[PDB]
DNA sequence: GGGGGGGGGGGGGGGGGGGGGTTTGGGGGGGGGG
DNA sequence: CCCCCCCCCCACCCCCCCCCCCCCCCCCCCCCC
């Protein structure tokens, strides 16, 4: 049985060396696949007859000698010459498995084991993937052994056209799947209305530029940053990010290395992971002048560009922009221009197709109105409101 | 004189003294029947014992002393002995370990000096540097192809036997004396878990002008993973020279000592100079008797940090973040939060960090800072891991951030997230994902530069942005008020605290630092055990229900702040609201009361208002 | 007068022995705040 | 517009190899048929 349980990466102890245990944990890292020799096959240059040597450690020697007896017999010393094309190779791909971040003790650094996959089954695993993987607990020549699992099996953790008919024949759905959108969130239904074309889109033709683009802007809260975010989780091909915020990759491409080991690469940014989708700028009001040149190039040539270290490169961009433009001070003065409130120049929120200004006006009936609706959906856990008929 | 002829003699006389102290008996036995259960029916305890250096000094000081003196000889022989005790006990190596009255061979790494070489030591230390746990080969076993025959070898190093032998180098044989090829087989072979700690002196007994000593500990199997870095601990093991120390003819410089370790045969933490608590009748019974009380709001609140002048309304919303509020899946699964933050603006000198160690030592599942989650490496890592921040780690749980005023912009930015979505996003590396971050905050900040300015904003004291101030539910703004009668009262007992004489010193004579290794011979308020045990049944046995006569108080008190004066101080907002149901949800988990009603709602809105607008 | 056998030189194989295999400070460039 | 900050960049076993020794083969010379 116990091959059934998924053990934590720190439980897995040197006793269970040779069994085939059960791992559960988060993939940090992933190789790319390389061939392993199972077989080498050699050709011999002075008799024709090959001969073999199979491979079972991390390294080996070549054979130099002819060994067969054609040669052997003839006392006739042969030399031996490896060929790809009749060894027998084998796919192999490492992968660095680390313990749920849950499940660390009080102080302990994350302890993690790495996995060596072969044949058919590589490639079933990615970075960031959390998963259980049966395989064999093995030593390998470093008294004190390195090691690894030997993977074995892979349990990841995670007709319409037909379908589609049953909400197009109940009627008035431009409507209906508009007030489908975050409907825990009061009201606001025309900027939902707009928000759902931005899914939808124009068209591109052959040239003429097909995205579509919003800017909320005013005062901070009224559910707006989770309305972005469950425009991202509601839109394929979407993306949540902030002006500062998913600070790794950023929104704003780069050439990079991996510095952990030694290699380089160029790698994009959340507005390339946006292509043929939609992009949502939290915090839009505080992104930087590279930010703002990138959503300039979104918005000029739909790309994002490179001219680093010898390589001039622009990179695919053609996404539609949510963006939540809050106002500086803390609150805007709710009778002037935007540009007495707002951080951001004239020109970039001219390139946006509309702007909805939002105001968090104190005013005892609209108040009401909001928190008769707000502590409605904490009352009764359902239905946040009537006839809005919520699609999932 | 040859070890072997007298081992015999040493077997002899342990396995009487096993049998003079049967406890020892039966605490084998109790080992081996807990792992006989376990196995029977699909926690594995290990093969050692614990045994008293006094025991043995009473039953013979020779073979005491020689324990003490001699372990590499004197070891092995007891350990042997208790082996073939537990193998007679009824259907593997067992091993010794001790405790007790070591006498001169108590020390520090400091006072651990050549003269103890190879001689049993108990170190007084600090744990750093444990290094990661590797699987150490001590037997290979391997089928032979044709022959049939199972071959296996046996190893050695300088770590794994308290006496030298020969060196067994690492290799695997793979071929027979006939000559025939051999399968090595896992499983059958035999891995023992090996980890090395550094143990550092503690840093109070290290004298004026010097570091502190530091020397390592060899752990294997059942000690592995004993302690962490930073542990407190005492350790008792063999310490042990090894190597060549530079007499090998490669090194021209001979000036260079040998390495030397301890082999460790126990490893005592010192917690001590309930995360969950049990439930007796009585506090069943007295938890729901002083439940139906009025005042427990009160009483249960002022019994935290009952030194502290004052603070009445910031200790009662410190009670209600610990009995915080509840969580809200509405339909697609739509998550919005129900935990509760609060953030304590101020003066230094104010009751802010003694209210953290408080709370801290009240909550439970509660972790300590003074963030979020990152993709991170070191020095002998080639490789990056995904880590955890205080509120990852305190997820359902609590944080404690003393000087959050000071936290670097990578790190606020990112605390948003834990804000708003009670959970953090990775972004790097390719681990594109997002964690479980849904905890409770309590934090703490100081004044940037200078007193703090009471007209001035927190936003403009201290250099954290409105928009990130005002996540949290509640912001309290503390002060060191000059009063008289306060200052008397905490002059007074910081004065007490300041003529402690400790006991036996003499009037005027100086406190010595030998003291911890030197004696190395090893107003109804409730209690702080009573208040967990309280908020433990609370959340134990209740998750309130929202009636609708609370809402009618809550949307009459939110839109009454949102359009009286109290706008022209904040804006108040629908984050106000959302809070008034948290901290009233909380009141009724202080009532333990099945529903929310609007008793609690009229509490909650007088907590906020004070809170907010100081009235 | 040619072929076998004896004796000496030269080359190749096999064995044995030996050696090698990250922190701290400083200057200059580049960007942001008063 | 000017100055300060902060960021970057840089300093014991096993294999290959070589040396030494011994045997075997091949050629030359002399004798026998
Ligand atoms: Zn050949």
């Amino acid at each position: 049985a116990i091959s059934s349980k998924p053990l934590s990466v720190r439980q897995i102890k040197g006793d269970f060396l040779g069994q085939l245990i059960t791992v559960r944990g988060i993939i940090t890292r992933v190789s790319d696949v390389k061939p392993a020799v199972e077989v080498i096959a050699y050709t011999c240059d002075q008799c024709g007859y090959e001969v073999f040597q199979e491979v079972n450690s991390r390294t080996f020697t070549p054979l130099s000698e002819c060994t067969s007896e054609e040669c052997s017999q003839n006392q006739t010393k042969g030399q031996l010459f490896m060929s790809t094309r009749a060894s027998k190779f084998s796919a192999f791909q490492e992968c660095k498995i680390q313990e749920l971040s849950q499940q660390v003790p009080v102080g302990h650094i994350p302890r993690s084991l790495n996995i060596h996959v072969n044949g058919t089954l590589v490639r079933s695993l990615s970075p960031g993937d959390i998963v259980d993987v049966t395989g064999i607990f093995l030593p390998a020549p470093y008294l004190l052994t390195e090691t690894y699992l030997e993977a074995q099996f892979v349990r990841q953790h995670k007709d319409v056209e037909e379908r589609v008919m049953e909400l197009i024949t109940s009627g008035d759905v431009y409507n209906r799947l508009a007030k489908s959108i975050a409907p825990e969130i009061y009201g606001n239904l025309d900027v939902k209305k707009a928000l759902l074309l931005l899914l939808v889109g124009g068209v591109d033709k052959r040239k003429i530029r097909g995205d579509i683009n919003v800017c909320l802007m005013g005062d901070p809260g009224v559910a707006k940053s989770q309305l972005l975010k469950a425009i991202c989780k509601i839109s394929p091909r979407g993306v949540y990010t902030t002006g500062k915020g998913s600070s790794g990759v950023g929104l704003t491409a780069a050439v990079m290395k991996d510095p952990v080991t030694d290699e380089m690469i160029l790698e994009g940014g959340a507005l390339v992971l946006a292509d043929n989708g939609i992009c949502c700028i939290d915090e839009f009001d505080k992104m930087d002048e590279s930010d703002r040149t990138a959503i300039h190039e979104v918005m000029e040539q739909q790309t994002i560009s490179i001219s680093k270290a010898g390589i001039n490169t622009t990179l695919n961009a053609r996404t539609s922009i949510l963006a939540a433009a809050n106002p500086l001070y803390g609150r805007y003065n709710p009778r002037l221009s935007p540009l007495d409130n707002i951080n951001l120049p004239a020109a970039l929120l001219s390139r946006f197709d509309i702007l909805f200004l939002m105001l968090d006006i104190p005013s005892r009936d609209d108040d009401e109105k909001l928190a008769e609706h707000v502590t409605y959906v904490h009352m009764h856990n359902k239905q946040p409101d009537l006839d809005f008929t919520p699609v999932e | 004189f040859a070890p072997d002829a007298v081992f015999g003699d040493r077997v002899r006389r342990f396995q009487e003294f096993l049998d003079t102290f049967t406890s020892y008996r039966d605490s084998v036995r109790s080992i081996q029947v807990y792992n006989s259960n376990n196995a029977a029916n699909y926690n594995i305890l290990p093969h050692r014992i614990i045994i008293s250096l006094d025991d043995l000094r009473e039953f013979d000081r020779s073979f005491w002393s020689g324990i003490l003196v001699e372990p590499a000889y004197f070891i092995p022989p007891a350990e042997k002995a208790l082996t073939d005790l537990a193998d007679s006990m009824d259907d593997h190596p067992w091993k010794l370990s001790f405790k007790g009255s070591f006498g001169a061979h108590a020390l520090s790494p400091r006072t651990l000096t050549a003269q103890h070489l190879n001689k049993l030591v108990s170190v007084e230390g600090i744990v750093t540097k444990t290094s990661l746990v590797r699987p150490k080969l001590i037997r290979s076993v391997h089928y032979a192809a044709k022959t049939g025959r199972f071959h296996y070898r046996d190893y050695t190093d300088a770590t794994t036997t308290l006496t030298t032998r020969i060196p067994t180098p690492a290799i695997y044989p793979t071929e027979d004396t006939e000559g025939n090829k051999l399968t090595t087989e896992y499983g059958y072979s035999t891995f023992i878990d090996h980890q090395r700690i550094t143990v550092q002196e503690m840093p109070e007994m290290a004298p004026a002008g010097q570091l502190p000593r530091s020397i390592d500990v060899i752990l294997d199997d059942d000690l592995v993973d004993k302690t962490k870095p930073g542990d407190r601990v005492n350790v008792v093991g063999v310490f042990k020279s090894l190597g060549a120390g530079g007499m090998n003819q490669s090194n021209s410089n001979t000036l260079i000592g040998f390495k030397t370790l301890i082999l460790g045969n126990t490893v005592y933490p010192l917690h001590a100079r309930a995360a969950r608590q049990m439930l007796t009748d009585f506090d069943i019974r007295n938890i729901n008797k002083l439940s139906k009380k009025k005042d427990i709001f009160d009483i249960l609140s002022q019994s935290l940090a009952p030194s502290i002048y004052g603070h009445d309304h910031i200790k009662k919303a410190i009670l209600l973040m610990l009995m915080g509020g509840v969580e809200k899946n509405l339909e697609n699964g739509s998550h919005l939060r129900g935990d509760i933050n609060i953030l304590m603006v101020g003066d230094p000198s104010t009751a802010k960090s003694q209210l953290l160690r408080f709370v801290l030592n009240t909550a439970s599942l509660a972790i300590a800072t003074t963030l979020t989650a990152a993709v991170t490496t070191d020095r002998e890592t080639g490789e990056r891991r995904l880590e955890a921040g205080a509120m990852v780690l305190a997820d359902r749980g609590v944080v404690c951030i003393d000087e959050f005023d000071k936290m670097t912009d990578v790190d606020r930015v990112a605390i948003h997230e834990v804000m708003e979505q009670q959970t953090v996003t990775i972004a790097k590396a390719g681990i594109h994902t997002t964690l479980n971050a849904r905890c409770s905050v309590i934090a703490a900040a100081n004044p940037v530069f200078g007193q703090y300015d009471v007209n001035r904003d927190p936003h403009q004291n201290i250099a954290l942005p409105d928009s990130l101030l005002s996540r949290f539910d509640l912001l309290f703004v503390v002060t060191d008020d000059i009063n008289e009668i306060r200052d008397r009262s905490i002059s007074e007992h910081v004065l007490r605290t300041h003529r402690y004489l400790p006991p036996g010193y003499l009037e005027g004579e100086p406190v010595r630092e030998r003291l911890n290794l030197s004696l190395a011979v090893g107003p109804k308020l409730v209690t702080i055990p009573f208040l967990r045990k309280y908020v433990q049944y609370a959340k134990e046995r209740v998750i309130p229900q929202l009636t609708q006569e609370a809402i009618n108080v809550i949307v009459k008190n939110y839109t009454d702040l949102r359009n009286d004066d109290n706008t022209k101080k904040s804006p108040i907002t629908a984050r106000t609201l959302e809070t008034l149901i948290r901290l009233a949800t909380a009141h009724a988990k202080v009532r333990l009361s099945k529903t929310v009603n609007k008793v609690d709602a009229k509490v909650a809105a007088n907590l906020l208002r004070f809170a907010l607008l100081g009235e």
